[PDB]
């Protein structure tokens, strides 16, 4: 026997004994010490399936998120669903799922970032470009959300905005084999990756670990957060064996940024949620950053099963971090099919904001120092 | 058979 609301977070504990260990704990005897910081989990939990934090449209909309201890990987909070009246022990953990597109949440991870590490660009004030623009190699315009186009604009502004030109440009300008290179370091993979990834997470396998989930997000921006470090992420702390044998697991990480990129990163991140598409997040008190994203449906998908003008998306994810905790969300419905719509475009975002209110809230939130070899300048970050 | 589980603060949470 165990509770419900750890149903989640057991599922991958015995999954990663046994990836550690090689044996089943449900097979074998021992006591296994995990990252789990139940009273965040229990608080996640309350969010999820209660009216206190979050005003939801409707009881089958669904939410997945991880949350992970920025300095060690250590997965301190993963609740995969909500509301789930069918009690089937260690179900489809939708927050380790890497079946739903991250949109706009890729483009800090395989665009921006890498060109900032590689220095294709020099700065968040770098004039990047918004106009008409095809696929590389094709006929296929990149539309942005409005089928309009800003512009010149800074590198900043672009992200911030969200925009879709400058992310496939950019992802143009660093290649695909560095960009890939550079999401493996972050725990990110894909079979074969393409330009239009610098907009989705959109994979050919995900049977394994190809793709995004709130886990590998979670873990990816972690690395932002913390001077640009990856850790995997870290369900199990210490496993006592039947027999009296211990095995205690450290967690080392891997330099899969320089510190200057992931000031920048940060830097840039911050705008979103003060002046930018992630203002259902924004905390005065509280250094944080994060990126949006919205999903879209498929040609035959617009066609054929969604009839409607407005704004829809089957998914809508947040993507944020402190200087101590990192947390992706999942938003949107069992059948894709079914869109989010006008207030339930909002959740991610509020379900992240009230998460790391709770986890933030009486610590003195540190701010990000500028690390040597950057300098301020007006609204934005320059190199040497 | 029996297999116990613990969370960060060292207290059980689930036996399995
Ligand atoms: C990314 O997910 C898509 C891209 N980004 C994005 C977001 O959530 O950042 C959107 S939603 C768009 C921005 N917005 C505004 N409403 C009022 C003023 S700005 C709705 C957009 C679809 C990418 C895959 O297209
Ligand atoms: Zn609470
Ligand atoms: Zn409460
Ligand atoms: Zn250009
Ligand atoms: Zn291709």
């Amino acid at each position: 026997n165990y509770p419900a609301y750890m149903d989640n977070y057991l599922k991958e504990v015995i999954n990663q004994v046994e990836e550690e260990t090689g044996y089943n704990l449900l097979t074998t005897g021992m006591d296994v010490y995990t990252n789990v910081d139940q009273e965040a989990q229990k608080h996640l939990w309350d969010i999820y399936n209660t009216d206190e934090y979050v005003a939801y449209p409707d009881d089958e909309l669904q939410v997945a998120s991880t949350i992970v201890d920025v300095s060690n990987g250590k997965v301190i909070a993963q609740l995969g669903a909500r509301h789930q009246s069918s009690n089937v022990s260690f179900g489809i953990n939708q927050a380790v799922e890497t079946n739903r597109d991250w949109g706009s949440t890729m483009k800090p991870i395989t665009d921006y970032a890498p060109a900032l590490e590689y220095g294709v660009y020099d700065s968040t004030a770098t004039i990047v470009h918004d106009e008409p623009y095809n696929y590389p190699g094709t006929n296929t315009p990149v539309y942005n959300w409005d089928r309009g186009y800003f512009g010149n604009i800074t590198l900043q502004y672009a992200l911030q905005q969200s925009r879709n030109v400058p992310a496939v440009e950019t992802l143009n300008k660093v290649g695909l084999n560095r960009a890939k290179t550079f999401l493996n370091g972050l725990g990110i993979d894909y079979p074969s990756i393409h330009y239009s990834n610098a907009i989705s997470s959109n994979t050919t396998e995900s049977d394994k670990k190809y793709g995004a989930s709130s886990e590998k997000m979670a873990a990816a921006y972690a690395a932002f957060a913390n001077g640009g470090t990856y850790y995997k992420p870290m369900y199990i702390h210490k496993v006592v064996f039947s027999d009296g044998s211990e095995k205690e697991f450290s967690n080392v990480g891997t330099r899969a940024m320089k510190e200057t990129t992931a000031y920048m990163m940060t830097d840039m991140m911050k705008t979103v949620l003060s002046y930018g598409t992630g203002q259902n997040a924004y905390l005065a008190w509280l250094p944080q950053a994060g990126k949006t994203g919205t999903s879209n449906y498929t040609d035959e998908e617009i066609e054929n099963h969604i009839k409607t003008s407005q704004f829809v998306a089957p998914d809508e994810l947040f993507a944020g971090y402190t200087r101590k905790y990192s947390m992706a969300v999942w938003t949107g419905y069992s059948n894709r099919l079914t869109p989010l719509v006008g207030n339930g475009l909002t959740v991610a975002a509020k379900v992240y904001r009230s998460m790391m209110t709770y986890l933030s809230e009486g610590s003195n939130p540190e701010d990000w120092n500028i690390p040597e070899g950057l300098y301020r300048n007006g609204e934005f970050v320059f190199k040497n | 058979t029996s297999s116990k589980i613990y969370d960060n603060k060292n207290q059980l949470i689930a036996d399995l």
